């Protein structure tokens, strides 16, 4: 009957066999598949939010993000699975294409090249470009949200946690977070997703994580003690958890130069990283002027550096309200429905 | 052009 994977429920029809598991990923575990349409092994995760109504929220997000998306780096949904009807639909199955690692596991146990780095840096930027044009933020980028297969293809993944933008809370790891947010406060500016680039650049080039900390205070003083200590516009700027009173009553810290930092990373990623790890949100670079940054000219072109179609626009529902949407949402992938 | 340059086996 249905196939079981470590004694857990996979159900996705007979269109994907040779199941082999992988991980874990979020409201479910992941696993491979054999696809029998498309004869390549495409990656399946299986989802259970619907009785949770963040979970229900981040789903939601995610499958229309992604459904509405469409670009080289930004990862694909390529199908769905559920129940006939809403009324047994207790999980979904999102099926996506499958890249042999990520940066997380990369940047681990493996060396990148300058070149190699150049190239991940672009195809990042080229991709958070379409989303910022898609007035989107991510909100999310790390290591591990950047997939890639050996011909060095690279894709952003996982939008459960992206926000629509516009000019006008229980966080899971810190390390490519923006002095602003720091300890629960949700970022709101594409600023933020820069010096998140930014701290995943400063990772190619060490292979360890350029901020961390036992909690935020130790992180944001590990920053200071690299860029030095800002200036009080820098302080007093977006910078207000209140606790920042703690800033205020510190010592003047110096600077590290990236060069000595990283003693054999090239000159131009150094200035471009600089660049994005900035203090003053509003002085980091933006994704337009990073893509036209002298270290990025090899691969630089704005003709093959598309924007969002259109840019993307009410989401507190409950759940079951949720659940509803993420019904006629999937509706699509059922057979013969148009 | 085109989706070019760059190279790396992992897992």
């Amino acid at each position: 009957g249905p196939e079981m994977v470590r004694g857990q429920v996979f159900d996705v029809g007979p269109r994907y066999t040779n199941l082999s598991y992988i991980g874990e990923g979020a409201y479910g575990m992941v696993c491979s598949a054999y696809d029998n349409l498309n004869k390549v092994r495409v990656a399946i995760k299986k989802i259970s939010p619907f009785e949770h109504q963040t979970y229900c929220q981040r789903t939601l997000r995610e499958i229309k993000i992604l459904l509405r998306f469409r670009h080289e780096n930004i990862i694909g949904i390529n199908d769905i699975i559920r129940a006939p009807t809403i009324e047994q639909m207790k999980d979904v199955y999102i099926v996506q294409d499958l890249m042999e690692t990520d940066l997380y596991k990369l940047l681990k146990t493996q060396h990148l090249s300058n070149d190699h780095i150049c190239y991940f840096l672009y195809q990042i930027l080229r991709g958070l470009k379409y989303i910022h044009s898609a007035n989107v933020l991510h909100r999310d980028l790390k290591p591990s949200n950047l997939l890639l297969n050996t011909t060095c293809d690279l894709k952003i993944c996982d939008f459960g946690l992206a926000r629509v933008a516009d000019p006008d809370e229980y966080v899971a790891t810190r390390w490519y977070r923006a002095p602003e947010i720091m300890l629960n406060s949700k970022g709101y500016t594409k600023s933020i997703d820069i010096w998140s680039v930014g701290c995943i650049l400063a990772e190619m080039l060490s292979n360890r994580p350029i901020f961390p900390g036992k909690h935020y205070l130790d992180q944001l003083n590990h920053i200071l003690g690299i860029l030095g200590s800002p200036s009080q516009e820098d302080l007093n700027c977006i910078i207000n958890l209140k606790a920042r009173n703690y800033l205020l009553s510190l010592p003047h810290k110096n600077k590290v130069p990236w060069n000595r930092l990283f003693p054999n990373a090239d000159s131009k990623a150094l200035d471009l990283l600089d660049k994005m790890l900035t203090f003053n949100p509003h002085k980091r670079i933006e994704v337009e002027q990073a893509l036209a940054h002298p270290y990025l000219e090899q691969y630089y072109d704005p003709s093959d550096e598309p924007i969002a179609e259109a840019p993307f626009k009410l989401d507190d529902l409950p759940k079951e309200k949720l659940k509803e949407l993420i019904f006629e949402e999937t509706a699509r992938f059922q057979p013969g429905y148009r | 052009r085109r989706l070019q340059k760059g190279n790396l086996p992992v897992r």
